[PDB]
């Protein structure tokens, strides 16, 4: 689990102001709450050039995508993160991505949430 | 509005549910030791 | 007062077990023993499992498992496990491991070999703590003193007067420094049933006529400072010096303890341990006794299942339904005790072995007070907190690895994640106050009419399939619901080791939380209860259970978005004990300005911010305005 | 050497002789007193007697704990009566209304027509006033204190007046005012002493001792700077040497001078009674507490004429040469300058509630130090051999004096102290009360064990060193060695802490220092049971995985030898008598520490490895067997004749101990043995090698010795293992079965030398089992020289060690088991397996005749 992938990371860890930070998290296990939350990552684009011709946005990301994993954008973080990841989840999750920059059928883009009105919030 | 998507995570991989039942609660752990 | 708490089971002999395993070198052959209190932690969940009734409900998920549970409950062959089918198992657990001390190398060669005689005075306390506990193993409950309030004492000794009772003033009973128990130091006593209430009937009878001098809290206040008179006229310096009070390793019993009669040691167990012990134990007896006997809505509270069908019976439906919350209710959730700050958080869920081997002697105590109260069905529904407080170890595990979406038993803790963060939630100086923990919320009630009608929908499909839904059915939420003013309300009794958590104005927590609550269920008897057919009662399981689910998935959206650093909640989480204390007034001062209303308004906000109306976001009930002077 | 058994008939003068020894200490109590009724009196003749000269009298150096008794309640009724007659005359001066003479008339307890002033006083403001004059007076004398004289100025006119009270029933009448909470107390702890004025809460009086007579007169606070004073010069060995030269003892050793230890000792008995001149009512007195010191004289709790001699030397050498098991400087430097408030604190208490358990301890020790000087007049000619062997095999470095001859006995250093722990284990039918401190005539056989004695005391340290955190200290008591080496310090030094004085513990303390010692540095049956696991179950050998916890030992074990010498300085370091006393005494609680049972610590099955091999390693000096037994062999013979190269050399001889349940005198025999066979195989034969063994050459291990046999026979078992091991994670349970685990021991029968392609050669066994077997016969008897008839019988008469019982028979599959028993899954389907594996071994079973 969580509680174990931590515990694991104890061993890897080659800082000592960073195990007595790790060792005060895990010995607090039982006291104490730790959960694992995601930074966001914000894919920056000009929304019309980019979606002018694509049929859904997330149908619109997707050609945005396979243009930066073949090529200065600054969605140039993302596309190293991923072929950072897929290198690590190493089997199935490295070729689909690789047949993903090939098949236009392919979406790597899905919603996780029911969508509904207003689409983007447009800041005054 | 929630979408269940299928339980791919780290804590919610298949392999998850049978690693941490082969593991029992050893009583090594709950000691303090 | 001295006559009605024994004290069967000494410190120094269970001590040595439970804090001091790694001093007892194992019998030959065999592996180090682990600490007694985590051995009755543990065979206390391996006991339920292979208990029958407790077999149904950890495989309840299988349908051709639990359809033999329905069977059982509809046909009454369903009794939840007794605590008297327990302590018949403890006997023997612990006169193992009390011979498991007398088998090794170390006490055979002096205990065994040679006359018993002025033997070192552990092995005879060693001795007599498991003659005392064979005689009286069905009333001996067992308790934890975690939380202690200890003075500073110069150390050279003073000349203590015999009559000179120094806990006189609410000066002597104040601590400088606070010194938390984390370890667990387990001791045992017995009741008197007849020669308690023989007393408590005249401590109320004193204070109800002698209303002139005394108010709720003045009252607790000062049987307490009788409670450190009598713990004071104990203590002698033959036994223990003035440090050997503070220190709990340092006591010991009289050097010539070997050497008195069987009928003298007994009686020097009772006088060794209430020289240390005899407040917080007395005390627990009078603090559950006097608050139940003030409030005007037990009453009102226990005849609500015990005019139509009682739980006395033991194998009703209305046995079954509330033992299956209980054994699903995790007593306090493993889950939630992480979550909750450590102001609120109780002294019992602090030890670090032993927590459902204290919890389940320690509800078994309040059991007894409403056993001796004639309110027996308080009386039962303690003992289903003690039996189902095997799970403590259950409620942390569902929410690592067990899947979300199947079970409705990980719903049900996501969702009572969420309840200790209802007024958290909607702060998106800290304009926000920190709700009331003390208090439980709206969503705490509605996630316990989930379990029931997830379990009562189980229990009516195998009744028309196998086999007066208006009247009846109604006596049983009535039964129900005044339940779980009961598992909220006997929260407040936990925090027993101290005396300034019940010094505030709600010192009468079991009657206005009952008319909150009563204001709560009536108003959902009106209207939800109002009709009630076969095919409402899945149709009001699924449009729960689908907010349960949607309530649920708030704390995966909120907890992300989160930041550490906010002023409220940098200074909820404080561990300075002057800080510890400003909190636990103020959660039980404002308990009861919130309300038990969930609004489903509460995470909509309004985009344009006027300035005036910049409030609008907020959304608690009680907004005190705070302004940051510069 | 054990006193009940009467088997030995060379010892059986020995033995009478030690016994009248102890019977003869009833007559020093017969000539004192006398018993009529159930009163013990003084004898009639005996009334005009002062004794005030029993430390010159010989009753006082026979009863040393209960002589200590004495001078405490006769120094503190003297030092009592100076005080109590020191207020009339100061009353004079120092208080206007009631003068001293008015006082006398007021409290003189002799009947006339309790002795409560207020009510006989009469007149309150003299009342207010003379509580006012004493508080002066007390005050008075603890000038000397800041805090001790805060407390006496707080007491009220009441709570002084029980001072006075007390103070003047304990010159009147000789025992104290217990009259409050009196269900508990004795005729003993009524006896005035330090501890027993302080249970009875009188703490006044404790203030008045504090300051004017005893040392340390500060208060707690002030403490820290007074040990660091009593910190002394280190004592060169040349200095040492210089007392110890007079004196040679029987072990033809130096031994300090006795007759100026006693006189050493002696002089804080007479400055006791030095000035002090008795009247008339002060003798009916010191009799009072001559019957109540003395009414405690037991057969058993003697000191007999060895331990006598030996105890005034410790303490003299303590005092002097500084000479503990720890030293007595290092436990001061040790402490940190806040922490002295709870070093005291924790002495106070552990010397209060066990000073009736520690008086029963070191009279327990003087008779098995009686024993030991038994030991010594052992005639040792018929044991010992006379001829000697180059390197010494059998002789033990820190044995005896005696016995560290260089020749060959057949008693060695061992069977001795072997047999004085046997001491205790020789059991009467009928059980004994030997606790009990009355006056008793009987002297009861049994003996209770000094190590479980003392065992019991360091369960009551490591509770009171647990004040300090809130942890259990469980494996972290090592690091809180200096609260236990403190009040070690308090006990045998001069305990200057008053509240707690009682007498000087030597030889509870020379045991309490090893107890604590062991049971905390280099104890190991109570540790955590996953970690150092086998060094907890003594079992043989399969995998080599175990050589770095081998390395513990030897630095425990060199810890160990480190704590027990004496004297720490080695410049110029020569052995005396009371050092090797105390080192046999030493290694006495050691083996005591491992024995259980009437049977040797050797031999026995159920004591643990690790005793075993501590037991052994602290005898040959701190070196262990297998670095005792490899320095032997490498020098004594060429080991290249066998193929074993010097770094593995090791691991043989522990591959070898492994075998006979961790034996070392077992082992001891097999390696002279390889060494007087190791000379005579390289004249008459050709070298082998096992590391490397051809199928050719199997003849070659027949006529191996018994080391190099078993060494090949691991070389079975370390292939079988890791065959099972990699046979497993190749079928992944897919083809895994009991058919396979029927097969892996099929090969291991069958399999004699290491293989270098073993997945090949199984491969070929399960196609052909019986034509596989028929290979191996036929290359061993056409390639060894001997004839058929021969070779068979060398084959058979060798037996690898896996197969001869069934536990050797069983963890082969515990060894993989174990190594693959994480999952519950894993581990129980290696728990299914087992039940059908036991099956085979009933078809393999044979008896030779």
């Amino acid at each position: 689990s969580q509680m174990t992938a931590i515990k694991n990371l104890y061993s890897t860890v080659e800082d000592e102001q960073r195990k007595q930070l790790l060792k005060v998290i895990i010995e607090n296990e039982s006291t104490n709450d730790i959960s694992v939350q995601c930074p966001t990552y914000n894919i920056k684009l000009h929304y019309t050039k980019e979606c002018a011709n694509s049929n859904n946005i997330l149908k619109c990301i997707d050609e945005f995508l396979r243009k930066t994993c073949e090529k200065k954008h600054p969605s140039a973080d993302l596309c190293e993160h991923l072929q950072f990841l897929f290198e690590s989840l190493k089997n199935p999750y490295l070729d689909n991505f690789k047949k993903f920059m090939t098949n236009s059928d392919f979406t790597l883009i899905k919603p996780q949430s029911v969508w509904n009105v207003p689409i983007f919030d447009i800041y005054k | 509005v929630q979408l269940e998507t299928s339980n791919d995570g780290i804590g919610y991989r298949k392999q998850d549910v049978l690693y941490e039942t082969d593991k029992p609660q050893t009583m090594d752990e709950a000691s303090y030791e | 007062m001295k006559k009605s708490l024994t004290f069967l089971v000494h410190v120094n002999s269970f001590l040595q077990l439970d804090f001091f395993h790694q001093l007892n070198e194992p019998p030959l052959g065999l592996p180090r023993s682990y600490p007694l209190s985590l051995v009755l932690e543990h065979k206390f969940k391996e006991w339920m499992n292979s208990s029958p009734a407790g077999f149904y409900f950890s495989n309840y998920q299988n349908p051709y498992i639990r359809k033999d549970l329905h069977d059982k409950v509809l046909s009454q062959k369903f009794e939840p496990p007794k605590m008297n089918q327990w302590n018949k198992v403890l006997k023997s657990l612990i006169e193992c491991a009390y011979d498991m001390y007398f088998e090794q190398r170390h006490v055979k060669n002096l205990y065994k070999y040679h006359n018993i005689y002025n033997i070192n005075n552990k092995l005879m306390l060693m001795r007599d703590s498991i003659d005392l506990y064979k005689n009286n193993f069905d009333d001996v409950l067992f308790f934890a003193d975690i939380f202690n309030m200890r003075k500073y004492m110069t150390a050279t000794p003073v000349y203590k007067k015999v009559k000179d009772r120094v806990y006189h003033t609410l000066h002597s009973i104040t601590g400088n420094s606070v010194n938390f128990y984390k370890y667990g130091i387990i001791y045992g006593f017995k009741v008197n049933k007849e020669i308690l209430k023989e007393v408590v009937d005249e401590l109320y009878s004193i204070y109800n006529f002698n209303t002139d001098i005394f108010t709720d809290t003045s009252f607790l206040q000062t049987v307490y400072l009788l409670f450190r008179r009598i713990e004071e006229t104990y203590r002698t310096q033959r036994r223990d010096d003035k440090i050997s009070v503070n220190n709990v390793f340092f006591m010991n019993v009289a050097n010539n303890y070997s050497k008195l009669n069987k009928e003298e040691r007994e009686i020097e167990i009772h006088n060794s341990m209430a020289s240390r012990y005899y407040a917080k134990t007395m005390f627990a007896a009078f603090q559950m006794l006097f608050s139940t006997m003030l409030s005007n809505n037990v009453d009102n509270l226990d005849k609500a299942y015990g005019l139509s069908e009682n739980i006395q019976v033991a194998t009703s439906t209305s046995a079954f339904l509330t033992f299956a919350y209980v054994y699903n209710g995790s007593i306090m959730d493993s889950v939630t005790n992480s979550l909750l700050p450590p102001y609120a958080k109780k002294p019992i869920t602090q030890l670090k072995y032993g927590k459902t081997f204290v919890f389940s002697n320690y509800f078994m105590l309040a059991s007894k007070m409403y056993d001796m109260l004639n309110y027996k069905n308080l009386s039962l529904l303690c003992e289903y907190q003690a039996v189902a407080s095997a799970n403590f170890y259950s409620a942390k595990k569902v929410g690592q690895f067990l899947g979300r979406k199947f079970l409705p038993i990980t719903t049900y803790f996501l969702v009572m994640r969420i309840s200790w963060t209802h007024a958290f939630t909607t702060g998106q100086s800290g304009y926000k106050s920190p709700e009331s923990f003390f208090f439980t919320h709206g969503l705490a009630a509605e996630a316990s009419k989930y379990l029931f009608f997830y379990f009562f929908t189980n229990l009516y499909l195998d009744a028309y399939k196998s086999f007066f839904n208006r009247n009846f059915f109604m006596e049983l939420v009535n039964g129900f619901m005044y339940a779980f003013c009961f598992f909220a309300i006997s929260q407040m009794y936990a925090y027993f080791e101290n005396i300034n958590f019940y010094i505030t104005s709600n010192f009468r927590f079991l009657d206005r939380y009952y008319g909150v609550f009563n204001k709560y269920f009536i108003n959902y008897a009106i209207i939800k209860l109002k009709e009630i057919t076969s095919d409402l009662l899945i149709k009001y399981e699924r449009e729960a259970y689908l907010s349960m689910k949607k309530y649920g998935y708030l704390g995966e959206v909120i907890a992300a978005r989160l930041s550490p650093k906010d002023k409220i909640m940098n200074y909820v989480h404080e561990t300075n004990e002057d800080i510890m204390s400003n909190l636990r007034r103020y959660d039980m001062e404002n308990a009861f300005k919130n309300k038990m209303s969930t609004y489903v308004d509460d995470f909509a906000f309004f985009d344009d911010c006027g300035k005036n109306e910049q409030f609008l976001n907020e959304r608690c009930d009680y907004c005190p305005v705070i302004e940051e002077v510069e | 050497l054990v006193l009940t058994s009467q088997s030995n008939e060379n010892l059986l003068p020995n033995k009478e002789k030690l016994f009248e020894q102890i019977v003869d200490q009833i007559k020093y109590f017969d000539e004192y007193f006398f018993a009529s009724g159930g009163k013990i009196k003084v004898k009639k003749g005996y009334l005009k007697y002062n004794f005030l000269d029993i430390y010159k009298q010989p009753v006082c150096s026979a009863y040393l704990h209960l002589c200590s008794r004495y001078y405490e309640s006769v120094s503190i009724y003297i030092r009592l009566k100076k005080v109590f007659n020191g207020i009339p005359a100061f009353l004079d001066k120092n208080c206007r209304k009631v003068k001293g003479e008015e006082f006398k008339k007021l409290m003189d307890m002799e009947l006339k027509h309790y002795i409560d002033i207020k009510k006989e006083l009469n007149d309150e403001k003299a009342y207010k006033q003379l509580m006012s004059a004493i508080r002066k007076y007390v005050t008075t004398l603890t000038k000397a204190d800041s805090d001790i004289t805060y407390f006496v100025k707080q007491l009220d006119d009441e709570e002084i007046e029980r001072f006075l009270i007390d103070l003047n029933f304990f010159l009147y009448n000789g025992f104290l005012r217990i009259t409050e909470d009196k269900h508990l107390i004795n005729a003993d702890d009524v006896s005035p002493s330090y501890i027993n004025l302080y249970r009875s809460n009188n703490i006044v009086a404790l203030y008045i001792l504090k300051t004017q007579y005893e040392e340390n007169k500060l208060s707690e606070y002030r403490a820290h700077k007074f040990y660091r004073r009593k910190r002394v010069s280190n004592i060169t060995n040349d200095m040492i040497k210089k007392d110890f030269t007079q004196t040679n003892a029987l072990t033809n050793l130096p031994n300090l001078d006795n007759k100026k230890t006693t006189e050493y000792y002696l002089k804080e008995y007479e400055n006791f009674v030095e000035n002090f001149q008795p009247d008339l009512h002060d003798i009916m007195k010191l009799q009072l507490f001559f019957t109540m010191a003395f009414k405690d004289c037991n057969v058993n709790q003697n000191f007999t004429e060895t331990s006598k001699k030996l105890w005034f030397d410790l303490l003299y050498a303590y005092d002097k040469f500084g000479w503990f098991y720890i030293h007595p400087n290092e436990v001061i430097n040790s402490i940190n300058k806040t922490d002295f408030v709870r070093h005291v604190l924790v002495s106070r208490n552990f010397l209060l509630k066990n000073n009736d358990q520690l008086t029963f301890l070191e009279t327990q020790v003087a008779k098995i130090v009686e024993i030991i000087n038994l030991s010594l007049e052992v005639d040792k000619s018929p044991d010992s051999l006379d001829f000697s062997i180059p390197m010494n095999f059998f002789n033990h470095k820190n044995g005896y004096h005696v016995m560290n001859d260089d020749k060959l006995k057949l008693l060695t250093s061992y069977e001795y102290i072997d047999s004085i722990a046997n001491n205790y284990f020789f059991l009467s039918e009928y059980k004994n009360d030997v606790f009990r401190t009355g006056n008793n005539f009987k002297l009861y056989f049994n003996l209770p064990n000094i190590y479980s004695l003392a065992y019991q005391l360091f369960n009551e340290l490591a509770i009171n060193i647990n004040v300090i955190t809130n942890v259990p200290l469980k494996k972290y008591l090592k690091y809180n060695a200096s609260y236990a080496y403190f009040t070690l310090m308090n006990m045998i030094g001069k305990n200057h802490d008053i509240y707690s004085k009682g007498s000087r513990f030597v030889y509870a303390s020379y045991i309490l220092g090893l107890v604590f010692f062991i049971e905390s540095h280099i104890d190991i049956a109570r540790l955590k049971p996953k970690d150092f696991f086998f060094m907890k179950q003594s079992l043989p050998i399969i995998d080599h995985v175990y050589h770095k916890d081998l390395k513990t030992l030897k630095k425990n074990c060199t810890l160990l030898t480190d704590f027990m010498k004496i004297n720490k300085n080695s410049q110029n370091y020569s052995l005396t008598h009371t050092e090797e006393m105390i080192k046999i005494l030493g290694l006495l609680t050691v083996t005591l520490w491992a024995k259980e049972g009437k049977k040797s610590v050797y031999y026995d099955d159920d004591v643990s490895l690790y005793r075993k091999l501590m037991v052994s390693c602290v005898f040959n000096g701190g070196e262990t067997i297998q670095e005792k037994l490899a320095n032997n062999i490498e020098k004594s013979c060429d080991i290249s004749q066998y193929g074993i190269k010097s770094k593995n050399l090791k691991d043989m001889i522990d591959i070898n101990l492994s075998i006979h349940k961790w034996n070392p005198a077992e082992i001891e025999k097999l390696a002279y043995s390889f060494v007087l066979s190791c000379k005579m195989q390289k004249l008459m034969y050709k070298p082998m090698n096992v590391e490397k063994l051809p199928l050719e050459d199997y003849y070659k291990l027949s006529l191996a010795p018994d080391m190099v046999k078993t060494y090949h026979c691991y070389k079975l078992g370390k292939q079988a293992a890791e065959l099972l091991e990699s046979i497993i994670l190749k079928k992944k349970f897919v083809r895994f079965r009991v058919t396979d685990a029927i097969d892996v021991y099929d090969f291991f029968y069958i399999k004699k030398v290491l293989s270098s392609r073993i997945k090949k050669e199984y491969n070929e066994f399960l196609q052909d089992k019986r034509a596989f077997e028929k290979k191996e016969l036929e290359t061993i008897l056409n390639n060894s020289p001997f004839s058929e008839e021969q070779t068979m019988k060398l084959i058979n008469s060798y037996e690898c060690h896996w197969f001869t019982s069934y536990e050797n028979f069983r963890i082969l599959w515990m060894h993989a088991s174990s190594n693959l028993g994480t999952g519950t899954y894993l581990k129980n389907f290696f728990s299914e397996l087992w039940q059908n594996i036991r099956f085979l071994f009933k078809s393999k079973l044979k008896i030779r005749d």
